[PDB]
């Protein structure tokens, strides 16, 4: 009711940018063949 | 060296207990949140119109239920496809009456199983695997979206959604029998082909590599102490199984590569699942199944029953009973 | 003998050629000559319905079952 | 009594058959308690 | 000596022309509900 | 040397289909249970039995077609072709339903012929009998249901006949008539077919994804020669996936291949149970504790006893046309409709 | 109305049988722990 | 009085799920 | 004596032609077709 | 006011102050090992293994 | 390897243990009674089925002596 | 010899084809 | 009218600590055989 | 985890101890009943 | 129904007994 309103997209928007910029972060190149 | 590279080198590390990766940044949180808003909504729920006639129907424990009628009960027939959160409820109260939990459970779930699913692909990169294992899962993902997300679309409501229950998934099985005769519709006929063969196929495949196990053991301690963790003898005969059921078929249908033999165990199930789930969803459009009442007829024009027509007298009573109240008009558009 | 090599071989289909015509028409005529109606008792079109009986039949005795059929069937 | 029995042996359940037998006494109770209840 | 894919494909089209032909008779003839 | 070991030695000879002993009840009976059922399917009506079509001739489809029960009349009859109810004659023996029991009664007896045949090559071969202890699992379920059914009810009449869509209706019948899905023997079983489904899918899909590196080309599928030694796929990377995926996971392949037959296997068993105590109509067909709360309290409403009125839907409105022998005549005002359908 | 045996059917069908599967995984260890020769063997 | 049994069924089945995915033998090559 | 009873005779030699006829022709096909030593 | 066309359902002006706030916090974050590089290095393969 | 008294007089019951007749033996007596007890059971499972009619037998709730 | 194994199983199988492609043209 | 809390009170007052003592019993004797290193042992 | 620790003990209870913990129970489970079921 | 447990607690507690006596730890000199 406008208060909860606001800490949910605080808390979507944290784990969304945490997956957005969790690919950007370079990822292709995190696998066991090299680095 | 950086406080992110410090932290990417922990979320992407595969030392960890359990591998959380860069989609258990969305399944986690996600997952949580339908599981802890789940077991207070099966325990302690107050009962919810979903009829919009505002007759509200318990599903939960503290409300005289057990484990089989106890239920998260849908959203209402008043919202229908609504978004209906709880900062757009103007109280808790407004939002446990009109099926709150089910809309906050469902679509928290099919983001925590499509990322659970991102995960499984994700640990397979990492870990130098090849990476189709969530391919295999994407048949109960399609399954799962099917009858809490596609069917409340086509249908229009969340309210014929899928009671998250025991009684009240026999609830939605016998009224989407009436309403859409999921029987003469060949994509489930083309998955219960799938999992009868997939239960087959689990127990001729197991049965045939515990039938040609090697002697490792002794006749006191158990069969499976003969094998070794990370040894890398093979454990059992090959070539005594492909004998085995080269002779109770014939010799030609069997699979003497192990490769496309386990290959086959992936590939019928999953293909009758991924089937499947396209045929709630086709049917989520009034697309039904087949209808063969009144096809058998006389030179007379008199109607010659069929077992069809003894199927559509199940599904007349299924028809004309279900949401007894909710019904003003002669056809069930909805 | 492998299979693939009798089906690829002419004098197979020297033989099948003659047989297998000659026993699909007579499936066809165990048909068209009216002949499975009355092997099996199945009613035609024209039977299912009569002048007199114009309900559904059934045969309502143990024993007797056999004659009971002998009056549903005549007319 | 008579002499030892050469046919004495040890009874062995590691700890994965623990959790398995646990857990299927337990999804039996969840199961068939909501018929005994009635 | 016959090729074996010009017996896969006479026999191939042949189940074509009896499958094709039973959903005809859905639609024509008995239970055809016409 | 002597008579037996002439006639032992030939049964048991390599030839293109494995005979021995067993193929003496297999092959006779299971060439008639099927043969039969292509015939009835076909040709023999259920006109004068049930009162539909189920034929061929009929204009029925594939789906629409069944070879089926005899009548109530006929009671538990075997309905032997000599017997005091056909008196020899064929045609009158497939219109009294003749025919079902003797799909039935030679499909019985090809179930048992086959899976003689899992002891008999085992014991030739020489390898554990698992196969026929997992094979029973499909006897107990053409027993418990196409034979201890029916002899719990009134008649042959009330069995599953042999037909795609008059299985469908003994699924709709079972529902309205017994409340089979709240029983909890199904509930162990659809846990075992929906539990063996899932282990064939997992296990195909985890052995093809940690397959070694035996060959150059992209094709994994040419790279395994039958009788080699070394595994073909890596199972400590198999487990080091699955201990962080899921949580749990095997770390035997003697424990996984028994564990992929016993529940498969235990959900045929468990669900043969149940079925077995509906022929005696001991069915788990209501909670009373929901029951009398929902008398007294006529506002209490669950998902419990939304389903008890779609029963009355089923056990109404299919019983007239279900059940032509008992003459069930009901008026309109009697059937149970809802408002306004 | 519910069945008063009920608790009882339930309550002995949980505890009893899980109590027995209990007992054989502490003489399981213990016999491991009793060949072992260190410290908890006596 | 009667659902206080299973909520005790419920959550105590979720314990033994617990200790099985963190308390797990750990398997060990040699 | 009855019409059941002479029926079911009948077909009990009847059985015993059928186990008959398949294992006359068994015993004399398996002097034939003997395996080499 | 649910069925409002309102854009990401930002109702109040105190919703903006969020969004902004939490996309560019984890940007700051990420800008500080992957921002500031070299904008002009190329490679030929299908996949960079530049750096951290 | 405890002599009782009972046992004493039970042991050439158990002193035997292995011998067999040799050959083939009474095989063919065997198969002929069960020959013969199959067919025992096909009629006796026929009258009660009313399958097989005999006069003066009637498979129904009979009057027994009160 | 295994002409009586396969000709057991097909020449009923083309008989009754004989006769399900002469039910299509079968009319009231 | 007696209290139905009884018989779970009794019948859990018995076999609960019974259960226990009968334990603590088994892994004693298992630890016995377990050291003895004969036949019993494993 | 850490080390294995050096205060690992064995518990021990013997066939004497046993019938005197089994008697205590079930004495009082015949002497607290009658109270119980009121 | 009431008496049912009252007796089993009673020859449950003779069990026991039995046990004690017969099948006694049977102490040993040396
Ligand atoms: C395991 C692996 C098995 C391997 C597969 C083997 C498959 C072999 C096939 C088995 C053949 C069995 C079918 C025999 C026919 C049948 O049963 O026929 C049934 C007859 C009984 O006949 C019925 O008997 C009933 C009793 O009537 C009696 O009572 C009535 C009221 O009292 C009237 O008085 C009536 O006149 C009087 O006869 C009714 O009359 C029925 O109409 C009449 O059909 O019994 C009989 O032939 C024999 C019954 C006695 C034998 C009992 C064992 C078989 C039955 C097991 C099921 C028991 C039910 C439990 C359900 C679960
Ligand atoms: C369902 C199938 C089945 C299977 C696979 C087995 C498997 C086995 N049985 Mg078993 N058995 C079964 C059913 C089965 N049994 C039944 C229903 C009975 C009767 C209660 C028996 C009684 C039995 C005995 C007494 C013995 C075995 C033995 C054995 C073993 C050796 C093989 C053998 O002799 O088979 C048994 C042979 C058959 C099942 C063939 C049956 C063919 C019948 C006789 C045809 C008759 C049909 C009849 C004329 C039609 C009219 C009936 C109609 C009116 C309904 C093996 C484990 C032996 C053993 O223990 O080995 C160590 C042994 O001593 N069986
Ligand atoms: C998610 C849905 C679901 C699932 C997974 C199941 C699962 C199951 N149901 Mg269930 N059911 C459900 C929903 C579901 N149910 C619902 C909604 C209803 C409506 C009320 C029912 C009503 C229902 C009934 C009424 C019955 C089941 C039964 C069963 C069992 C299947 C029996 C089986 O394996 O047959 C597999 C078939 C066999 C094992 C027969 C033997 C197969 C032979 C060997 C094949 C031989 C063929 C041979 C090769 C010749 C072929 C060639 C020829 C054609 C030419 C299984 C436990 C049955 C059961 O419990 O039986 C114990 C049963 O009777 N269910
Ligand atoms: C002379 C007179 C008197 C005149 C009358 C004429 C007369 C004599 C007539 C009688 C003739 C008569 C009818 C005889 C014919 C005999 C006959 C065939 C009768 C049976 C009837 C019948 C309906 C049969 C058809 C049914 C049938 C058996 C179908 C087979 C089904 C089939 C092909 C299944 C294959 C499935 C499959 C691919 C399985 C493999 C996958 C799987 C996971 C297996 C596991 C597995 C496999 C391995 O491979 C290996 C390696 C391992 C490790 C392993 O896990
Ligand atoms: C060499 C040896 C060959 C071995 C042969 C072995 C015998 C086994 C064959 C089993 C076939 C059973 C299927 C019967 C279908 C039938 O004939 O329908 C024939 C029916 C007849 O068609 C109906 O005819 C009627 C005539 O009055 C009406 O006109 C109906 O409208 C028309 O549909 O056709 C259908 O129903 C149409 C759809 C057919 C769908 C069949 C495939 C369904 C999936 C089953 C797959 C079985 C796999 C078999 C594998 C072998
Ligand atoms: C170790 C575990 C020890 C616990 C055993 C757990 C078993 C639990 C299941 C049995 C208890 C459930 C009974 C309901 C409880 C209840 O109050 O009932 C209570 C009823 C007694 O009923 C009471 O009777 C009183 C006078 O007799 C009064 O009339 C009461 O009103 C009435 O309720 O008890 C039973 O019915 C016990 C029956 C147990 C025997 C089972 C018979 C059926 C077995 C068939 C076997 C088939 C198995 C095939 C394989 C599968
Ligand atoms: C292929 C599968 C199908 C894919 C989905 C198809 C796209 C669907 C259309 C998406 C709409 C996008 C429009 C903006 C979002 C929208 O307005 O939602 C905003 C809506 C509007 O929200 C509601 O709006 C109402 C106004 O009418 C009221 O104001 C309510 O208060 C307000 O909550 O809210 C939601 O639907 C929230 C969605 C949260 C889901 C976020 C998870 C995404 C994480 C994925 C990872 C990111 C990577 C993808 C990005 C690249
Ligand atoms: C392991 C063993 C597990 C079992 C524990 C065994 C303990 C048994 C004794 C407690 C149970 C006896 C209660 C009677 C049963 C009954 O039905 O009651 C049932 C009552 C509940 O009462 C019910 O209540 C219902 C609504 O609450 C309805 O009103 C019912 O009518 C009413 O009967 O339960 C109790 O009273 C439980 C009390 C347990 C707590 C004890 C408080 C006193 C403790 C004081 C501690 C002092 C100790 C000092 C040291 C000595
Ligand atoms: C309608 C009939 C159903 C489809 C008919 C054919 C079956 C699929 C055969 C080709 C499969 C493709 C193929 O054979 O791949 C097999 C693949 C391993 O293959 P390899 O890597 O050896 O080679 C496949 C490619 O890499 C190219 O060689 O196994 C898997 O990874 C199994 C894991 C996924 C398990 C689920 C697989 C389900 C996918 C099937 C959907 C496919 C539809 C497209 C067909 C091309
Ligand atoms: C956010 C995601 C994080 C993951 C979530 C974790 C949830 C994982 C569930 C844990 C399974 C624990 C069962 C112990 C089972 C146990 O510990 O087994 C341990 C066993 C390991 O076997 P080994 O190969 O070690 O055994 C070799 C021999 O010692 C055999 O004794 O692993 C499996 O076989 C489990 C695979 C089937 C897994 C069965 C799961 C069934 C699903 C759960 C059903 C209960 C749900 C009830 C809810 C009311
Ligand atoms: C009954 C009887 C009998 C007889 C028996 C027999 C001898 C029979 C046989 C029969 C048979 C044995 C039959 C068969 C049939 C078959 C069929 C008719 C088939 C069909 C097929 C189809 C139609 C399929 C299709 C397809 C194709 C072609 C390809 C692709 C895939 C599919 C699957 C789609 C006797 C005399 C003893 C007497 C008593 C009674
Ligand atoms: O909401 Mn649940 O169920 Ca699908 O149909 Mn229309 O809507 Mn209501 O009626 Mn019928
Ligand atoms: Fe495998």
């Amino acid at each position: 009711m406008l208060t909860l309103k606001i800490l949910v997209y605080t808390t979507v928007i944290f784990f969304v940018s945490l997956f957005i910029f969790g690919f950007l972060s370079s990822d292709p190149s995190r696998n066991p063949n090299r680095k | 060296v950086s406080l992110w590279e410090r932290f990417c080198a922990w979320i992407t590390s595969t030392e960890n207990r359990l591998y959380i990766g860069w989609f258990g940044c969305l399944m986690f949180p996600t997952l949580l949140t339908a599981t802890s808003c789940f077991i207070i909504a099966f325990i302690a729920a107050p009962p919810v119109d979903i009829d919009g006639i505002r007759e509200p129907v318990a599903g939960s424990l503290l409300y005289g239920n057990n484990i089989i009628s106890g239920a998260v009960v849908p959203s209402s027939n008043a919202i229908g496809m609504h978004f209906y959160p709880i900062w757009e409820a103007a109280s808790i109260d407004e939002w446990l009456y009109n099926g709150g939990p089910y809309q906050l459970i469902v679509l928290h779930f099919l983001l925590g199983v499509s990322a659970y699913m991102g995960r499984e692909w994700e640990l397979s990169y990492r870990l130098g695997m090849r990476p189709w294992i969530f391919v295999a899962f994407s048949a109960p993902v399609a399954a799962a979206s099917a009858v809490f997300l596609v069917y409340p679309i086509g249908q229009g409501s969340f309210s014929d959604g899928m009671p998250l229950g025991i009684s009240g998934t026999f609830n939605f099985m016998l009224v989407f029998q009436a309403e859409h005769n999921i029987l003469m519709h060949p994509f489930h006929m083309a998955g219960v082909a799938g999992v009868f063969g997939g239960s087959l196929f689990s127990a001729m495949h197991g049965s045939l590599v515990t039938s040609s196990l090697i002697r490792e053991t002794t006749e006191n301690e158990s069969t499976n102490y003969g094998y070794k963790f990370g040894q890398e003898e093979e454990t059992y005969n090959i070539v005594a199984a492909h004998g085995y059921f080269g002779r109770l078929i014939f010799q030609y249908a069997s699979f003497n590569n192990s490769r496309a033999l386990h290959f086959f165990l992936a590939l019928w199930p999953v293909v009758g699942i991924w089937i499947t789930s396209m045929g709630i969803s086709t049917m989520a459009f009034n697309l039904n199944g087949f209808n063969f009442n009144q096809s058998v007829v006389d030179s007379q024009g008199r109607v010659i029953n069929t077992w069809a027509d003894i199927l559509n007298r199940a599904n007349l009573g299924i028809e004309v009973m279900h949401e007894r109240n909710a019904h003003n008009f002669p056809l069930d558009l909805a | 003998r492998p299979f693939s090599d009798i089906i690829t071989s002419v004098r197979y289909w020297i033989i099948h050629s003659i047989t297998i015509p000659s026993l699909f028409v007579s499936g066809w005529l165990f048909i068209s000559t009216g002949l499975a109606y009355d092997v099996f008792g199945t009613p035609r079109p024209n039977e299912y319905f009569t002048q007199d009986r114009q309900q559904v039949p059934l045969v309502n005795d143990r024993f007797s079952a056999k004659q009971e059929l002998e009056d549903l069937t005549k007319g | 009594m008579t002499g030892p029995n050469p046919n004495k042996q040890a009874v062995e359940l590691n700890r994965t058959s623990l959790y398995w037998g646990l857990l299927l006494i337990f999804v039996l109770a969840v199961l068939f308690s909501s018929y005994f209840f009635n | 000596r016959i090729p074996l894919w010009l017996v896969g494909l006479v026999g191939g089209l042949a189940v074509i022309t009896m499958l094709s032909l039973f959903f005809y008779g859905s639609y024509s003839g008995l239970g055809s509900s016409l | 040397r002597g008579l037996f070991d002439l006639v032992d030695d030939w049964l048991k000879k390599d030839r293109f289909v494995f005979v021995g002993w067993s193929g003496l009840l297999l092959f006779p009976t299971a060439y008639l249970a099927a043969g039969g059922w292509m015939t009835g399917t076909t040709f023999v009506t259920s006109w004068y039995t049930h009162g539909l079509a189920s034929s061929y001739l009929e204009g029925c489809n594939f789906l629409t077609a069944a070879v089926s029960t005899p009548a109530n009349s006929v009671g538990h009859s075997l309905l032997l072709l000599w017997g005091p109810e056909a008196q020899g004659d064929f045609t009158r023996w497939c219109q009294i339903g003749g025919l079902w029991t003797f799909v039935a009664l030679h499909g019985a007896f090809g179930l048992i012929g086959f899976c003689l045949r899992q002891f008999e090559i085992a014991r030739l071969v020489g390898i554990r009998p698992y196969n026929a202890i997992a094979f029973s699992g499909p006897i107990a379920v053409f027993v418990s249901v196409f034979l201890l059914y029916p002899l719990g009810q009134a008649s042959w009449f009330f069995a599953p006949s042999f037909g795609v869509a008059a299985i469908f209706r003994f699924l709709l019948f079972l529902q309205g008539f017994h409340n089979w899905t709240l029983n909890p023997f199904h509930m162990m079983g659809v846990a075992g077919i929906l539990g063996g489904a899932l282990l064939c899918a997992i296990h195909g899909a985890t052995v093809e994804n940690t397959l070694f590196e035996d060959g150059d080309a992209a094709n994994t599928f040419r790279a395994f020669t039958p009788t080699q030694s070394e595994e073909t796929y890596s199972m400590v990377t198999a487990n080091r996936f699955w201990s962080q995926i899921f949580g749990v996971a095997f770390s035997n392949k003697r424990w996984l291949h028994f564990f992929m037959l016993f529940v498969p296997v235990t959900g045929l068993w468990t669900s043969s149970i149940g079925i077995v105590g509906l022929a005696l109509n001991l069915r788990a067909y209501d909670f009373v504790s929901q029951e009398l709360r929902a008398a007294e309290d006529p506002e209490f409403e669950t998902f419990y006893t939304k389903n008890h009125l779609l029963d009355e839907g089923i056990r109404a409105w299919m019983a007239a046309q279900d059940q032509p022998h008992e003459n069930f005549v009901f008026p309109e005002e009697v059937l149970p409709r809802g408002n306004a359908l | 109305e519910v069945q008063f045996g009920a608790y009882l059917a339930v309550l002995l069908g949980t505890f009893l049988p899980a109590l027995f599967l209990v007992n054989l995984f502490i003489q399981t260890e213990a016999r491991k722990a009793g060949k072992a020769g260190g410290q908890d063997s006596d | 009085m009667e659902a206080l049994v299973y909520t005790f069924l419920l959550i105590g089945t979720l314990m033994v799920i617990f200790f099985a995915v963190f308390f797990r033998e750990t398997p060990r090559i040699l | 004596m009855t019409a059941s009873l002479s029926n079911f005779i009948a077909s009990l030699i009847a059985g015993g032609v059928v186990v008959g006829v398949i294992a006359i022709a068994l015993i004399v096909i398996s002097k034939s077709d003997r395996i080499l030593r | 006011t649910e069925g409002t066309n309102e854009w990401f359902g930002v109702d109040d002006l105190r919703l903006l102050a969020v969004l902004f706030l939490g996309h560019w916090a984890i940007l700051s974050l990420w800008l500080g090992s992957y921002g500031d590089s070299n904008e002009d290095e190329d490679f030929f393969g299908e996949i960079d293994y530049s750096a951290r | 390897a405890l002599r009782t008294r009972l046992g004493e007089i039970l042991r050439p019951l158990n002193a035997e243990y292995g011998k067999v007749a040799p050959g083939w033996g009474t095989t063919p007596i065997m198969g002929i009674v069960m020959l013969a007890f199959l067919i025992f059971l096909v009629i006796i499972l026929q009258i009660y089925n009313s399958s097989l009619i005999i006069e003066n037998v009637d498979v129904d709730w009979a009057n027994g002596i009160v | 010899f295994r002409w009586l194994a396969i000709h057991g199983l097909a020449i009923p199988t083309v008989f009754f084809l004989g006769g399900i492609t002469a039910m299509q043209f079968i009319q009231r």
